């Protein structure tokens, strides 16, 4: 219980570098007990600390909106059960991380995502598994960030306005590509649960819903051409295809959640 | 130039802030700080990060020579903060022309003026005269003369005044906080290019410090600041890492430049230097028998997952200022122990450096160790494990280390792998190495191409 906030207490965050309260590891949750001292709130980052004109997420004096509710322009709802809103602000169940009340995560609590689980298992010049050990070798198409350096896998979390995997549509269909849209109908659901976002707070928390459209079959892949197309032209810098081992550039990201994947399908990881 | 790309972060200091328990000024009065907002601003009413804080093209940019206590050359830079780390870099690969780091040893530690045993001064002091001559790889010192950093320059001065090798010397670039130095003068010489002079006086202007004995260049961070200390992590966590990210332009394999920690004593600053870097994936070693810092982390870092919301090992510590577990004053006890437990749970950025057997457990290698093993946890099926660990193990005649370390792993057993650094163990001698690389068996006319041969050949005694 003490991995809820591994990369949430980190020091540096390369939007707003403020941490300074850390929490012990045998204090984790604030429902047990985090400590009796506390971090400041306001980190806000962009417009306003919680207005949030582009983001509308609600404020702090006027109230929380009922977080079950399907409250207006802007659902925080979750996999999770406790969404606590204690004091006009949502405190996690992942405990206190020593944060100061961010609304930059644009949501105020963005409580899922989904990220584009394309499984495919890998095989070679004719088709074999890993012979690492015994289990088989798995390529996921991640797509690189061009300015960090880590790849990454953009997040089905909610586009103000829009549904679910339409802030994977931030880059889905960008690469120009309006046909396929049975993404998840032939998709097979994997993991419900928190992942720890470097930038959670006691007030924000990110969680996933994970998809697998396994491509064991190998030969009707979705591609450039079959199925889909991603030209990486105008908004794709590098989205190749990734085999699976523990250091690759999605360190302290959707890495720590392809364990679950080789679980599953017996992928080497 | 880099007189003009290099600039200040200064302000006028005392407009605001009454923090008025300073005894020679208001709030650290004029003739000083206040040199272009001197005059009535438009409100000046916050001294924050709202009142700007300003720069302008350098003038500390030359050499000082001591008056009475060195003869070297030595250039030191005042500089700005939140620069980025790129424009140094031309000033210290270009304008300084220094050599490509081979490794970064970052040598970290507090004010506490300690002195540790002569065996562990020589053991230690000893140890760093062979690493840098063969290497010629860069060192991060520290400045100031109060603390470890008042140690650290002995060591130079080992190697400046009796180990006197130009071939091979080393680079111990010190980085002071502007405003915790004891000096303002000597350094206003508005030419941008001085020979100057001054004297190390620790006791000169007491209340602040002076620097160490013998370091190679000095980095002068500003902030407007006044003897508050603890002003070189939002550096030394950028731009020493920004020339660890920097790879080496060829050789073998493009390597990117390593980092390893050193920690003697030290406090908070120095614990909050130490594990977020190892987050950042800096290993360290850490001198178990002398230490604030570095006693009280070495002694668990082998022990599991465990809390104790430290009540043992609180005050097994050093020379005991607020003497006692109850009256010692230093709160945030049980925030303490994740600070140690993170460095607890990173396993391979840890080496332990023991009093009994581990300066027999070959200290000109055992500071590498850590890397041999932080570098261990590389595995994208990229190598940087296992080429970038392959150039350090040969560099030390270290064959029965290296027959422990990769090939007691789950090695890959890779023969394209093993023949960059084949021929690292044939440029120079390394007789078990190539008979390591035979007993791993290296397949000979396969390794052998014409440009092999070709590069071989190039590489003559």
């Amino acid at each position: 219980g003490d991995s809820y906030h591994v990369n949430a207490r980190h020091l540096l965050y390369p939007n707003c570098p403020v941490t300074r309260f850390p929490v012990p590891n045998e204090k984790v949750p604030w429902e047990t007990e985090f400590l009796i001292y506390d971090p400041p709130f306001y980190t806000a980052e962009r417009k306003d600390a919680a207005a949030m004109d582009p983001m509308g997420d609600t404020l702090e004096p006027l109230s929380t909106i009922q977080y079950n509710v399907v409250d207006g322009l802007r659902d925080r709802r979750s996999f999770h059960g406790p969404y606590t809103v204690q004091a006009g602000l949502p405190l996690n169940p992942m405990g206190r991380t020593g944060l100061r009340g961010r609304g930059s995560l644009s949501c105020f609590g963005p409580n899922h995502t989904l990220y584009p689980m394309v499984t495919r298992w890998r095989r070679n010049e004719d088709g074999a598994i890993c012979r690492k050990s015994i289990k088989k070798m798995l390529e996921v198409l991640v797509v690189k960030l061009p300015l960090s350096e880590h790849w990454a896998l953009p997040g089905g979390s909610r586009e103000p306005g829009e549904m679910l995997p339409r802030k994977l549509k931030r880059i889905l269909r960008q690469e120009h590509w309006p046909s396929f849209e049975n993404l998840l109908k032939c998709g097979m659901e994997v993991y419900k649960g928190y992942m720890d976002d470097p930038r959670n707070t006691d007030n924000a928390w990110i969680e996933t819903v994970a998809v697998s459209v396994h491509f064991q079959d190998q030969n009707d892949v979705e591609l450039n051409r079959l199925n889909s197309n991603l030209h990486a032209c105008d908004s794709g810098a590098s989205i190749r295809w990734q085999v699976v081992d523990r250091r690759i550039p999605l360190y302290a990201n959707h890495k720590t959640l392809l364990q679950k994947a080789a679980a599953e399908f017996g992928a080497h990881y | 130039i880099k007189k003009k790309e290099c600039v200040y972060f200064v302000e006028s200091s005392k407009l605001s802030d009454a923090g008025k328990v300073v005894c020679q000024c208001g709030y650290t009065h004029e003739q000083h700080l206040e040199e272009a907002t001197k005059p009535h601003t438009f409100q000046g009413t916050q001294w924050d990060p709202k009142k700007h804080v300003q720069e302008m093209p350098t003038d500390a940019f030359g050499d000082i020579v001591f008056t009475g206590l060195s003869q070297k050359v030595k250039k030191y830079v005042r500089v700005s903060q939140d620069t980025p780390s790129s424009v140094i870099y031309h000033l210290m690969t270009q304008h300084w022309g220094l050599d490509v780091p081979n490794l970064l040893i970052s040598v970290t530690g507090g004010a506490k003026n300690f002195n540790m045993k002569p065996r562990l001064k020589s053991i230690f002091r000893r140890g760093l005269v062979k690493v840098a001559q063969t290497t010629g790889a860069w060192i991060i010192t520290g400045g100031s003369h109060t603390g470890v950093m008042k140690q650290v320059g002995e060591a130079v001065r080992d190697f400046s005044l009796s180990s006197s090798y130009k071939e091979g010397e080393l680079i111990t670039i010190g980085v002071a906080t502007w405003g915790t130095v004891h000096r303002r003068e000597g350094l206003i010489h508005p030419t941008g290019s001085f020979p100057a002079e001054y004297i190390l006086d620790e006791d000169g202007q007491g209340n602040l410090t002076c620097l160490d004995s013998n370091h190679s260049h000095f980095i002068l961070v500003d902030d407007g600041t006044h003897g508050q200390y603890g002003v070189e992590i939002p550096l030394r966590t950028r731009l020493e890492k920004f020339i660890s990210e920097q790879t080496k332009e060829r050789g073998g394999v493009a390597i990117k430049i390593p980092i390893v920690c050193v920690v003697l004593e030290g406090g908070p600053g120095t614990l909050h230097t130490i594990d977020n870097a190892t987050t950042n994936g800096t290993p360290c070693v850490v001198v178990e028998g002398s230490g604030r810092v570095a006693d009280v982390i070495a002694q668990v870092a082998n022990l599991p997952v465990s809390d104790i919301t430290i009540s043992l090992i609180q005050q097994k510590l050093s020379v005991f200022f607020q003497e006692m577990f109850e009256t010692f004053t230093e709160s945030r006890i049980v925030e303490w122990t994740k600070k140690i437990q993170d460095i607890v749970r990173r396993r391979q950025l840890l080496t332990v450096f023991r009093e009994g057997k581990d300066g027999q457990q070959d200290v000109d290698v055992a500071i590498l160790q850590a890397l041999l093993k932080a570098s261990r946890s590389q595995d994208h099926f990229g190598h940087e494990n296992w080429d970038h660990q392959l150039k350090l193990a040969v560099a030390w005649n270290r064959v029965d280390i290296a027959r422990s370390e990769i090939f007691m792993d789950e090695w890959q057993w890779k023969p394209s792998d093993l023949h960059p650094t084949m021929t690292a163990a044939l440029i120079s001698n390394k007789p078990e190495f190539v008979k390591l690389f035979l007993e791993n068996g290296v397949q000979l006319k396969e390794f052998v191409t014409w440009d092999t041969l070709l590069y071989l050949y190039e590489n003559l005694d």
